[PDB]
């Protein structure tokens, strides 16, 4: 129901 | 390759010749452990001359 | 340039519908077309019509003579003894081409009266007034009339237009092609308590003189095709969007709060699609209708979308919010690029499907993150390589057969198999991602904005198609607009991935040359398989060495096999320094497993998925473990999980367990690591030291600190440990002991997870977690040890299975009194009873599933019960159950259920062509040939499903089991 | 009937109302 992709740890910028 | 059994403190002696000799591409082709190294066949008799200083 | 295949040009069409009778399932109406002949001596005018009884036709108020014949009603003759499928496919393609409006043809042939020939030679207007009647439609308009008494608005009866592609001929006579654009005037005289939703904007709503009926007048000034015109008449609850005010949402009665919560996100979808493209939404209104017994889950017409009510959820329902959200998003993407910009031929359909799927993927990227985007792209690519290696290949943009490796003709959308249609849309959006890879994303959005801007300057003119054909896109026009905005042409990429119909297969293996410090890759292609083709372009490879991550481009010509790339130092093993990753960060790695002589940690062939490929790389197991742990790409973590199943060493168990314990890993990687850890644990029995896999980890993550066997009370507010918590016992139940039986330590753990479940404290529902608990109980069932075919009775039941059977009985009975959100526990318990019947535990009796497959049940229960009956008639070779299923295909009220029964009977067939079965009569061949020929003549999706079933059962040649 | 009795499946006239609607709210 939300983002749930830990994007700040895989693509930090 | 050519299996050569040596001393752990003496293994790095042949590694210094690898980065200094410009004859071929690379002297040591494979390093098993601290007491086993490999080599293109040609420098055992030449190494016997360096025993006088070693 | 667009030249019409029709000799006339249609300008305006009036569709008036009166007398919608819900008791008799009947509509009456007329249709008035305004055509301009482009060629003199027009004589006959050929229109499209199915199922409508044509009463009279008047051309310019003069009585005209029409003749009707539909060759697609009975495709082959009844007295032809042919029984092969290639004959039927050619005859069906010829029959569909004989009613095709994309040629000059059509089903209703009207003859122009003689006195109008001097009006038609000097090209002046003709106004054709047909009046028709649908007596009891089997297609097109679907009447959902419940059997509660009361008025038709009090019982909840409604009509909606169903079908796919050109299926508007099924409820009024038209020119049912996507290329005949005209303006529209739509009047519907419905009951006073009902509302009629359609395309355009509602100009007025007048009462009738008795005030018992009212007429809804719609006008559509944007020129759309007849195939984009829809209708939904019912007692709908109206809800104006509180954010965007031209958007109205219609639901069935008593479902207004679900509609309020569900359609509350749609303004963000509107804002996204209007800011990546720079055109505003082209239509003046937007209407979302939620209905019962829908054809597809989401249909998109001009200025209107028809969804099923099964998408409506409340605020406490998770695991359904993203699915409904993305259904709304792809309906809006098709509003932009399937309904406003239309198709010029049946070729150039890949353009529209690709643009719709590509901008919907951009929406998914922004909304759910780049990681969910990569996971979705990888699952679509795996889907297409599985389908293309299975059967032939999908050919985007064929040229008119061009694809003769497959049992249907690809000249028309209504002869395609449904799986081919799904894979067509899938491959179209992946090829559009490839075009974005060659020509950057901002230029791609500029292409789309140029197409939309040409269409919207075209959409306001009044000239009858002098300029209205700029709203139709083609392949050549799309490539020309790409070449206009970028200066590069993509003709090699178009020639490889569109015109050629194949995917590539890569087999890679490396060797590190220590002497010259190089990495010798060895990439060979399998190009002799039936689905494959040969790749000769460039290929990216990413090598992670100790000095960092380096990309290399390899030129893979036909005669190429060995590619020598250079390698860097290994001075980050001399000192302990951090090894820099693919992104800017750097980590501490345990380099004890790495080789001493090689610096390279892992290799990835084609990391960005820049080709349509299937890679089979041969790394070492420590390289797969390093790629699982320290990679910053989710597709590489997934492929390392997939490749670690072949290496059951304890270092791989440590790698997957460290992935499972790790938050700040993407959650769908941990959900895969559960099943990978279960498979590895099953393979290293008689070596496993401590407890079963993931149990201690479950008690560490999700149970109480003071009580290990009591689970914590449910708080599902994190949405990543919720998914991991509900997927971990399902994988944990696949554990097996040395005796091949599930251990009683994991089964007891699952039963204690079921008993101590308390959900009185979270703001979310528990139906999916409990349904997954039933799925975990079903996974633990091993086949029973029947002796001398002993009858399975209650006393000789397994002591393990009696607990499982008690739990699923309790769950199903409690669902009968307190139901779940979509009867998820009914579906899970029916699936588990079929699991217990598939092994020798419960008697193999289909009567329970036959009672759950009746008409009055929810559609998820119906398809789960019918899946159980299809599995039963495959295993027990039942003749009467197959006749039951074929009868249910012939006469069921819901056509989605008929399509699903044909689909499940194709996926899990009762016999294949290789099998000798008792169910290989001439009677079954005659029944299935009659089902292809007649019987399925009203749906275009049941007929392709019957063709698929006949192909799966009897093959392309003559049925063998026949005189 | 004594061991594992199942309540029989009855069809609804309108099944989406008993499926989709929440009961505790």
């Amino acid at each position: 129901p939300w983002n749930l992709s830990n994007d700040e740890y895989y693509y930090p910028k | 390759g050519v299996l050569i059994e040596c001393d752990p403190a003496m293994k790095q002696f042949l590694l210094y010749l690898d980065e200094s000799n410009a004859l071929g591409k690379k002297f040591i082709i494979q390093d098993i452990d601290d007491t086993h190294v490999f080599v293109i066949a040609e420098l055992v008799n030449v190494l016997q001359e360096r025993v006088g200083e070693l | 340039g667009f030249e019409s295949p029709r000799p006339y040009k249609l300008t305006h069409q009036v569709v008036c519908i009166n007398n919608i009778n819900f008791q008799r399932k009947s509509v009456v109406g007329f249709v008035e077309l305004t055509i301009f002949p482009t060629v003199a001596n027009l004589n006959r005018i050929k229109l499209n019509s199915k199922q409508c009884r044509i009463y009279r036709v008047r051309i310019n108020d003069l009585e005209a003579a029409f003749i009707y014949n539909d060759p697609t009603l009975e495709v082959c003759h009844s007295e032809s003894k042919q029984r092969n499928l290639n004959y039927f496919s050619n005859a069906y393609a010829a029959a569909v081409s004989a009613v095709d409006p994309d040629a000059g043809n059509g089903e209703l042939c009207i003859k122009v009266p003689s006195e109008l020939w001097k009006h038609v030679d000097e090209l002046k207007v003709l106004k054709i007034h047909i009046n028709f009647s649908l007596d009891q439609p089997k297609g097109g308009l679907h009447f959902v009339v419940p059997s509660v008494e009361g008025s038709m608005a009090e019982r909840g009866a409604h009509v909606f237009s169903c079908g796919y592609q050109n299926s508007t001929r099924f409820w009024f006579p038209c020119v049912d092609s996507y290329s005949e654009l005209c303006t529209w005037k739509l009047e519907f005289t419905v009951d006073a308590a009902m509302v009629a939703v359609s395309n355009g904007d509602l100009v007025e709503t007048v009462y009738t003189h008795d005030m018992r009926k009212k007429t809804f007048h719609y006008m559509l000034t944007i020129p759309t095709a007849a195939s984009n015109i829809s209708l939904a008449i019912g007692p709908f609850e109206i809800l104006v969007d509180p954010y965007m005010h031209e958007v109205t949402h219609f639901c069935l009665p008593q479902l207004l709060p679900l509609l309020k919560h569900t359609t509350s996100y749609l303004h963000e979808v509107f804002e996204f699609y209007e800011e990546i493209l720079t055109c505003r939404y082209p239509y003046s209104c937007f209407k979302t209708v939620f209905i019962d017994e829908a054809y597809v889950e989401v249909a998109a017409y001009a200025s209107m979308s028809i969804f099923s009510t099964n998408l409506l959820h409340s605020a406490m329902i998770i695991d359904e919010t993203p699915l409904t959200r993305r259904c709304l998003a792809q309906s809006l993407a098709q509003q932009f690029f399937g309904c406003f910009i239309s198709r010029m031929s049946w070729s150039d359909e890949w353009v529209l499907k690709g643009i719709s799927g590509y901008i919907y993927g951009l929406w998914m990227k922004k909304t759910f993150g780049v990681n969910e985007y990569r996971h979705w792209i990888k699952e679509e690519l795996d889907k297409i390589v599985a389908y293309e290696l299975k059967t032939g290949g999908v050919l985007l943009h064929p040229i008119f057969n061009p694809a003769s490796h497959l049992h249907f003709s690809i000249k028309h959308p209504h002869t395609l198999s449904w799986e081919y249609y799904s894979m067509f849309q899938c491959k179209a959006h992946l090829v559009m991602r490839l075009i974005e890879n060659r020509i950057s994303m901002e230029f791609m959005l500029q292409v789309f904005n140029k197409l939309l801007s040409l269409a919207s300057t075209a959409s306001s003119q009044k000239f009858q198609s002098h300029m209205w054909s700029q709203m139709l896109v083609s392949t050549s026009g799309f490539l020309k607009s790409i070449s206009n905005v970028s200066g590069k042409d993509i003709q090699p990429l178009i020639k490889q991935w569109v015109d050629q119909s194949g995917v590539v297969k890569f087999y890679g293996s490396f060797a590190f040359n220590r002497k010259r410090n190089v990495l010798e890759l060895e990439i060979k292609q399998d190009y002799t398989s039936p689905g494959t083709q040969k790749y000769v372009g460039p290929l990216k490879v990413t090598v992670q060495e100790l000095d960092g991550s380096f990309n290399h481009t390899l030129q893979i010509e036909e005669n190429s096999l060995k590619h020598d790339i250079p390698c860097h130092s290994k001075s980050r093993r001399n000192k302990k320094k951090k090894i820099p990753l693919m992104n800017g960060e750097e980590v501490d790695m345990d380099l004890s497993a790495m080789d001493a002589d090689s610096p390279l940690l892992w290799i990835r062939i084609d990391p960005d998925m820049s080709v349509l490929r299937k890679v089979e790389f041969e790394q070492a197991d420590f390289m797969w473990q390093y790629q699982l742990r320290y990679e910053r790409d989710v597709v590489a973590q997934q492929e390392s999980i997939l490749a670690l199943e072949k290496f059951p060493t304890p270092a791989s168990r440590l790698a997957l367990t460290d992935i499972l314990e790790q938050e700040q890993c993407f959650y769908r990687v941990r959900m895969s690591a559960c099943f990978c850890l279960a498979k590895i644990a099953n393979s290293m029995v008689s070596t496993w030291t401590g407890p079963p896999a993931m149990k201690s980890l479950f008690t560490r993550m999700f149970c109480c600190k003071s009580c290990p066997n009591i689970v914590k009370t449910n708080n599902f507010m994190s949405f990543q440990s919720y998914f991991l918590q509900k997927t971990m016992p399902v994988a944990m139940a696949l554990l097996r002991d040395v005796h091949n039986l599930c251990p009683k330590e994991v089964l007891t753990f699952i039963l204690d997870l079921i008993k101590y479940n308390d959900n009185r404290k979270n703001k979310f529902s528990d139906n999916y977690y409990r349904a997954e608990m039933i799925d975990a109980l079903a996974n633990s069932v091993t086949p029973a040890v029947s002796v001398n075919n002993e009858v399975r009775t209650l006393d000789n039941l397994n002591p393990d299975v009696r607990l499982i059977l008690e739990e699923i009985t309790r769950f199903l009975n409690m669902e009968k009194l307190l139901p779940s959100y979509r009867h998820t526990i009914t579906v899970s318990c029916l699936r588990a009873i079929r699991v217990l019947q598939k092994n020798g535990h419960v008697p193999s009796d289909p009567a329970l599933f036959k009672s759950y497959a009746e008409y009055g049940h929810f559609v998820d229960i119906r398809i789960a019960a019918l899946e159980a009956v299809v599995d039963y008639t495959k295993v027990d070779r039942s003749y009467e159950e197959l006749q039951w299923l074929l009868n249910m295909i012939q006469n069921d009220p819901v056509p989605y259920v008929r399509h699903k029964i044909l689909n499940m009977l194709t996926k899990n067939p009762p016999f294949t062509k290789n099998m000798e079965s008792p169910l290989c009569n001439e009677a079954l061949v005659d029944q299935l040939w009659k089902l292809m020929n007649s019987g399925t003549s009203h749906d275009w999706r049941l007929r392709c499903g019957a063709v698929d079933l006949y192909f799966t059962l009897f093959g392309l040649s003559r049925p063998s089991c026949l005189p | 009937v004594s061991t594992f009795p199942l309540i029989a499946a009855r069809p609804f006239t309108i099944p989406y109302l008993t499926a989709l609607l929440p009961s505790e709210l």
